[PDB]
């Protein structure tokens, strides 16, 4: 009672240390989550539009391939904002142009039939090439 | 308990935000919108609010548009089935904001706080706490927009000082000059413009644009609203580009088609006129307070359209120095509302130190091949645990050797601990389990345990320094792993799984 | 992924509103047609309520100004329509 | 020393009565199997959840 | 058993978090171990009165 | 299961055979397997083999 | 298959007040080892008996 006052006083100071600790381990775990998650959602959104993309490689095959001269000028913002909308994402085409020309990607690239589709460190569909 | 949730209403600029942990947070709406805005409607038996209310607005009797003008006024709208007041309409603004902060968090916010104007007084700034509680969400205080983002950032570490804000509304401008009371905020001066802003900017784009197209083909623009929508959007684009980027163009084509190379200094000489419709409000403040442009301790950039270098090239040569850009200005009121929201009902004084780990820590596999458990950068008050098994059949005992660094090699790394453990039961390799909890406290002396399972015989170590040394010495090594760039040739010992004999 | 389906809907509605040189518009069986099915194999389908017909300017929606598609239970970029008031 | 893997957290099914009952104790091993039984909740059950 | 009905799932080990989350929620079990209070529902054997 | 006195399989009576599957793949001699024989007063005998 | 020595029965000591504690549970294995810790049967117990 008398110094049991001091006893609980102790108890509580003790739960001070004990408590703050209980916290800082928390701060640890919390702040720690981020590295992981950030990178998890990284890998989430590099791929997974791959279907959209190699599905869309036929319609930008005729919008990269196929009086009305004004009607042909109009295709300006169409294949302008459709190799442009492949951009902020990052699925490019294949650019070598008369080089070694990696065969999975004398002996120089003469021409290219199918326009490239590639999104972020992978290969979608190849070009039939000269 | 409950966390005290921010809601600002800026009349076409509005947000409800929060704080989770040690990082300030800007909520998402039901619409895909990072922020859904302030205006609404009604119909038979069913309310419609937000970006979903607002395009049923040019299509239906009910749209309220920027009611900021009627807060603290005797203004009463005549509307179907009952006339209405600013309060009951705003009760629904924040009823919807309530369901939305709820359908985000799941941990409800009853207690909440608001962002008002610094100019306001006993009439309207009461109207805030009042209509704040009309929807049902109580107000633990009402901040003012300017003292708000001031404390989103926050001034109270620092000393007795002076400042001027930048509010950019949605087509409104403002700035409010403030001072420090060494822990106290009292907003000193006020100025700005009733209509000026981002949409106006878009319309100087749309205007010189349309005028230039009548300059070429003779054929006029503004009669056409999908065309003009096309305009608003693409011109907004070119805008924020001119801000960041050094060169531009706009692909607007298949018009009916304009393809232009969008310029910056033409858009600037386009926009460098209303930047002195600002300098007016600004210096009018400089006189409302009395202290010259040279009297201030810090100053700031707020609002949605404030992201362009126009005003900032008007300032660097106006007040002598650069602004604090350390925010994402667009939502910058919302979070501010809750900063103290959690300084009151919640956490107190914060070190948040030794939040990082010197190096990736791991130990001695397969004669020195180094596997990580702890990585680098990791908040220190933590411990990770892993269990290996037998090198070879009948290991009578196991020694433990731990490394710090990255390079996956034995003396290509820093020898940390070496201590051994004996009595293991004799039996086939791989089977018996030995645990090591790397137990890392906050303070820097690291404990590490290894103990059999079936034994429950355990040896652990309490290290000492872990570092004992300086920054450059470490980072010279953090560099060193990179510098080596494939000493990974030790996949040679990876094929030393030859060890398997069968 | 709906991100390529919103920011790509300007160019897509741009070709979508454009449906001797007379026979060169037949080559549109593929480019602004194919994108439909190739953008419908991720699940994309194109009462008006809640901004749903984006109204330039009874009770029913009139026609389609610049159309739009749900990502299949999502919304990224809206759609232009006109109401008969 | 070496790897394998311990199934770092012990797994189970909500048992009846609304309790957790482990079927695989915490640190165990490379894939293994456990099997156990349990029975009818109350008279004439037609159906049984597994959480 | 006797009717031989085989309906069953497979977990994809996806949702369960082993980064920290484990080395947390175990020490939870230590802090809170008096969770043995559980036996309450054990006692709730009560409604086993049918 | 074999019945006779003779130390080689070949030389005994083959009473019956059965197998058990599913045991976790893992090293030799490590897994336990418990076969019990039980004989009733009749002379009829059951055998159970249980991981 | 081949047979491995099992500890056909499980052993231990008496623990104070008084009870059987299991130490090496029953069907265990060929050689094995196990250990635990308890404390003084009383206030500053004179001596500790292990039965």
């Amino acid at each position: 009672e008398l110094a049991a006052a001091k006893a609980q006083i102790a108890e509580l100071e003790a739960k001070l240390s004990e408590m703050e600790h209980r916290y800082l381990r928390l701060y640890a775990d919390f702040e720690n989550f981020r590295r992981r998650t950030r990178q998890e959602m990284e890998a989430a959104e590099k791929y997974r539009a791959q279907s959209l993309a190699s599905d869309l490689l036929p319609v930008l095959d005729n919008f990269e391939r196929a009086q009305a001269k004004s009607i042909l000028q109009g295709m300006e913002m169409v294949y302008r904002s459709l190799v442009d909308a492949l951009k902020k994402e990052g699925v490019e085409a294949i650019e070598a142009v008369g080089k070694p020309f990696d065969p999975y990607l004398p002996n120089t690239v003469v021409e290219e039939l199918q326009k490239g589709y590639k999104l972020k460190d992978r290969v979608l569909r190849p070009a039939m090439v000269k | 308990m409950s966390k005290i949730i921010g809601i600002d209403l800026g009349t076409t600029n509005s947000c409800v935000a929060v704080l989770e942990g040690g990082e300030v947070k800007v909520i998402p709406n039901p619409e895909g919108n990072r922020t859904t805005p302030s205006v609404v409607a009604f119909k038979n038996g069913e309310r419609l609010v937000g970006e979903v209310a607002k395009r049923q607005a040019i299509t239906n009797p009910n749209t309220i548009i920027s009611i900021k003008r009627h807060m603290g006024t005797d203004y009463k709208v005549e509307i179907e089935g009952k006339q209405y007041t600013p309060q009951e309409i705003s009760a629904i603004i924040l009823q919807y904001l309530k369901s939305y902060a709820e359908d985000y968090l799941g941990e409800p916010v009853t207690r909440a706080v608001i962002t008002v104007p610094a100019y306001f007084n006993d009439a309207q700034r009461q109207a805030t706490k009042d209509a704040g509680r009309i929807a049902g969400l109580e107000v633990e205080r009402i901040i003012n927009e300017p003292t708000a983002a001031a404390l989103a950032y926050g001034l109270d570490k620092e000393e007795d000082q002076t400042i001027l804000v930048y509010d950019l509304g949605g087509g409104t401008f403002d700035v409010s000059i403030l001072e420090l009371g060494d822990g106290v905020f009292e907003v000193k001066a006020t100025a700005g413009d009733n209509h000026l802003g981002g949409d106006d900017f878009d319309q100087v784009i749309i205007d010189y644009l349309v005028n230039q197209f009548k300059q070429e083909h003779g054929i006029d623009l503004s009669k056409d609203k999908m065309a003009l929508q096309r305009l608003k959007d693409a011109a907004e684009k070119a805008k924020k580009e001119l801000s960041g980027v050094t060169q531009t163009q706009i692909s607007l084509p298949f018009i009916s088609h304009l393809e232009m190379t969008l310029t910056r200094a033409k858009f600037e000489e386009l926009s460098a006129h209303l930047v002195e419709r600002t300098m007016g409000p600004v210096r009018q403040a400089l006189q409302d307070a009395g202290l010259t442009p040279a009297d201030i301790d810090k100053v700031i950039l707020v609002g949605g359209s404030t992201r362009i270098p126009a005003v900032q090239e008007a300032i660097k040569r106006e007040l002598g120095k650069e602004p604090h850009k350390g925010v994402n200005p667009d939502e910058v009121v919302a979070i501010g509302a809750a900063i103290q929201g959690g300084v009151i009902a919640g956490e107190v004084k914060d070190v948040v130190l030794l939040d990082v780990t010197p190096l990736s820590l791991g130990i001695e596999t397969m004669g020195g091949v180094f596997t990580k458990l702890i990585e680098r950068n990791t908040t220190i008050p933590t411990s990770k645990s892993q269990v290996f098994t037998t090198a070879a059949d009948n290991q009578t005992t196991v020694d433990i050797h731990v490394l710090q660094g990255e390079r996956p090699m034995a003396a290509d790394n820093k020898s940390l601990g070496r201590f051994q453990l004996t009595g293991i039961p004799p039996a086939p390799r791989g089977v018996p389990q030995i645990e090591v909890t790397f137990d890392i406290d906050a303070n820097g002396i690291v404990h590490v345990r290894a103990k059999d399972l079936g034994t429950n015989k355990e040896q652990s170590i309490t290290i000492k320094s872990s570092s004992g040394l300086s920054e450059e010495e470490i980072q010279r090594m953090i560099k060193e792993a990179e510098e080596n760039a494939e000493a990974d040739r030790k996949r040679k010992e990876a094929a030393e799984l030859r060890n398997e004999a069968d | 992924a709906q991100s390529l389906a919103s920011d790509l809907l300007p160019v897509l509605d741009n070709f979508e509103r454009a449906l001797q040189a007379k026979s060169i518009l037949q080559g549109m069986e593929m480019v602004y047609r194919s994108l439909v099915d190739a953008l419908k194999k991720e699940g994309v389908e194109a009462p008006f309520d809640p901004y749903l017909h984006q109204a330039v300017m009874p009770n029913t929606v009139v026609e389609e100004l610049q159309k739009g598609y749900k990502l299949k239970d999502r919304v990224l970029r809206p759609a232009m329509v006109k109401v008969s008031q």
